């Protein structure tokens, strides 16, 4: 089935959006962004999120997370979430409200609680990230030990993320 | 994971064309792979010199100034340049290099997966 | 789309598999040669500059390979993903780990 674009959402005409994807109001999909739900797996991108050029959202055929609307989703992106250039969000995945995912970083089969800041060239996999935690650039997080010991978002680090998107 | 193996995969193109948005001025002997994204904000421009090659999946995004790829510089697939950057004459950038407000000496070579990021110049 | 792009003196054997978005560019004084049975992975960029780049028989090049300058990639050698070779060569049966960088 087709995707649902909120009329109040701005989706570049050169972006590629395939399948059961839910684009909320005020959501900005940049040029060359790839969102693909060709498994019959639902995708939901919450309001006023920003997907930058080259970002990409894939989903596994099997696996889901629980959305805030009580539905099961392959991918649930919350509200005000930044997914930056060349970053990947794959498979069963949950990003909270006000999450940041830096350049060329991957979130796959994982839970990222709200307000979290993920930097650049990083992988988060197989973990439930606590709300409000910061993964450094280049980090590889696969054990729930590693998650538990993540720094909380320094009021500094959310400035860096607020510079990366400046609109 | 082996080196760069944690980084995202490198996806095929959908068109045989790349996409520019902003102020770009291109050199007749330049080779740009399909699906490369040259983006320049209103305060900004991208400048690519003679003999440059830009590989599959690369993204050049100029912000607060200019990105200048000088002549004979080469970018492997998925190189990402955000901010303002000058890539030296004859430079070579490994796959999935990231340069953020950082420049490259002429002839300098970047290991694949490299991450070079300064806050602001 | 499935296409690659070549420029300059590039000769390719008939049973070579070349992935999409590959660039095979040889400068004017220089050339590229690809023997038979070779596979060039997606997005790879090969650029001969001061002479020849020779990819010999049955070698495999993973995605995101970059070869610059002059080089011989030996018979049936295997180059890991994102390998980056600048003015350096690979023996026959040689192997590069992914993300490796050999440069002279």
């Amino acid at each position: 089935a087709e995707p649902y674009i909120d009329p109040a959402a701005q989706v570049h005409a050169i972006a590629s959006i395939i399948g059961d994807v839910r684009i909320a109001a005020g959501v900005r999909v940049a040029a060359g962004v790839s969102i693909r739900a060709d498994e019959g797996a639902p995708f939901q991108v919450g309001k006023e999120s920003i997907l930058q050029e080259g970002a990409v959202i894939h989903g596994l055929e099997y696996g889901r997370v629980l959305g805030d609307d009580q539905a099961d989703y392959s991918v649930w992106i919350g509200q005000r979430v930044a997914i930056t250039h060349k970053a990947l969000i794959h498979g069963p995945a949950y990003l909270g409200d006000d999450c940041f995912v830096g350049f060329r970083s991957t979130v796959f089969n994982a839970r990222v609680g709200a307000g979290s800041v993920i930097m650049m060239h990083a992988l988060v996999q197989d973990v439930e990230i606590p709300p409000g935690r910061y993964v450094p650039s280049g980090a590889i997080i696969t054990t729930q030990q590693q998650a538990d010991r993540l720094p909380e978002v320094r009021p500094e680090d959310r400035e860096f993320a607020r510079h990366i998107i400046g609109s | 994971f082996q080196s760069n193996m944690h980084l995202p995969p490198l996806e095929p193109p959908i068109s045989d064309r790349y996409f520019a948005s902003g102020e770009v001025t291109i050199a007749a002997d330049v080779v740009i792979a399909p699906g490369v994204l040259l983006i320049a904000e209103a305060d900004s421009r991208i400048e690519i010199a003679s003999g440059v090659c830009i590989g599959l999946g690369s993204v050049i995004h100029a912000r607060g100034g200019a990105i200048i790829i000088q002549a004979g510089a080469l970018l492997a697939a998925g190189v990402l340049i955000v901010g303002q950057s000058i890539v030296g004459r004859q430079a070579c950038l490994g796959a999935s290099t990231t340069l953020v407000n950082t420049s490259i000496e002429a002839g300098g070579v970047t290991a694949p997966g490299s991450l070079l990021s300064a806050e602001t110049p």
